[PDB]
């Protein structure tokens, strides 16, 4: 679970 | 695909409210549920998100320690819990399905749970017919002295749709009043029956007021 | 901790005209994730839940018409509506999803149409209400444009200024018009001391005020 597209 | 939220909720200052978002038409564990606040006449305001596969969450700084986002894989239901509530938390709260992984966009939204925070008491509305004193005749329904918002107005259980205006509620000293107008061919009334249907979720009241001439 | 800025705050155009609105991010929304800017556009019609229109800065969501076109890159983004329709009456928000999420504060879209005079209707209090001791007189002013309108209540020719509660519909997405309710509420006692009741509308479409009356007896 990442905090947005910018990973 | 659908996201089904609970009906409108009155809660007391200092207490909690926990509202659900029951998911369907998709794989619950393949998407995130995000939650959004909207205050009367204000913009949208993101609260946070929860990834149901893992249970992990993110939060707008604003809503840390206020909002607790939970989920239930077995029943495909996400929950948001607000704690120690104040007048600030009175708002409409949406749940939305966020396509985490690509779009990162909220493609589907719930109907939104209207939460009112006040220690005021639930009051069901008084519903009054409005019969008048060029073919097209206008009639109406007066929906007076209820709390909290919202109410739902329909005419001939929704069969009369075009030419209906329901006016926003207006608040006077802890009570709401609003009205609705409907416009039909002067040919169909009163030769045919017209009834306004008022529903007040917070009190579970459903009134049907038939419009009779005179 | 990213901020979104929208402008203009408000917008009005006539049906068929083209409209453009702007959204700016405090930092870059681009990534290593393909050309992708993580920015979306949402539409909210009055009373309705939001609707996703555009994601990845430019891509149309399914079931969104092609007259909606999003553009821009990095920190500057634009939504263009060609051939605006009455039904496009909405608030449009932009949203960042590059880190966490942040919405814009919205651009409100209003429609400009031809002038339209109101249907004015007056309704005396109901038997039910009177029985329980209140006296509400309602005046509807329906399907007019522009939104600027004024109502005056007259009891036996004298203007009355309290017990009056007015409400305006959001702009109508079928025909671009407005409507308004006015309710004058008295005690039953106070209502039974007079005969003639009048609601008077003042609007751009008539130089003379639009009047409806009834008589308590007649």
């Amino acid at each position: 679970h990442v905090p947005g597209g910018g990973s | 695909v659908q996201l089904q939220q609970s009906g409108p909720e009155l809660v007391k200052p200092g207490t909690s409210v926990k509202m659900p978002c029951k998911a369907s038409g998709y794989i619950f564990t393949d998407y995130v549920i995000s939650w959004v606040k909207q205050r009367t006449g204000q913009g949208l305001e993101w609260i946070g998100e929860i990834f149901p596969r893992s249970g992990s969450t993110y939060y707008n700084e604003k809503f840390k320690g206020k909002a607790t986002l939970t989920a239930d894989k077995s029943s495909n239901t996400a929950y948001m819990q607000l704690s120690s509530v104040t007048s600030e938390d009175s708002a409409v709260y949406f749940c939305a399905r966020d396509y985490y992984g690509t779009s990162f966009a909220m493609d589907y939204w719930g109907q939104g749970t209207s939460v009112t925070v006040s220690s005021a008491k639930t009051t069901p509305p008084s519903v009054y017919p409005l019969a008048p004193g060029n073919s097209m005749v206008t009639l109406g329904c007066l929906v007076k002295g209820y709390f909290p918002e919202p109410v739902t107005v329909t005419w001939n259980s929704g069969s009369l749709s075009s030419g209906v205006h329901t006016f926003p509620a207006v608040l006077q000293s802890d009570l709401y009043t609003l009205s609705s107008s409907v416009t039909v061919p002067s040919s169909t009334w009163p030769s045919e029956t017209v009834t306004c249907n008022v529903a007040h979720p917070a009190s579970s009241t459903k009134v049907d007021k038939k419009i009779v001439p005179r | 901790d990213i901020v979104m800025s929208q402008s203009p705050s408000s917008l009005a155009v006539s049906a068929g005209e083209k409209v453009t609105m702007s959204c700016k991010s405090s930092q870059s929304l681009l990534n290593s994730r393909t050309r992708k800017n993580y920015l979306a556009w949402y539409q909210q019609k009055p009373g309705q839940s939001p609707k996703l229109l555009i994601y990845w800065a430019s891509t149309r969501e399914s079931g969104v018409p092609d007259r909606f076109t999003g553009s821009g890159s990095g920190t500057d983004f634009t939504l263009t509506i060609s051939s605006v329709q009455a039904e496009d009456l909405a608030v449009y928000y932009c949203k960042q999803s590059f880190y966490l999420r942040t919405f814009g504060g919205g651009t409100k879209l209003d429609i400009k149409r031809a002038d339209a005079a109101p249907t004015v209707s007056i309704f005396p209090p109901s038997s039910e209400q009177l029985t329980s001791g209140g006296a509400s007189v309602v005046c509807f002013l329906n399907n007019f444009y522009p939104k600027d309108i004024n109502v005056r209540w007259k009891i036996d020719g004298s203007e009355r200024q309290n017990g009056v509660l007015n409400s305006w519909t959001d702009q109508d997405s079928k025909d671009s018009t407005y409507s308004m309710s006015s309710t004058l509420t008295l005690t039953k006692d106070e209502y039974e001391r007079h005969n003639s009741y009048t609601c008077e509308a003042t609007h751009k479409t008539s130089t003379s005020p639009i009047v409806k009356s009834f008589n308590r007896n007649e």
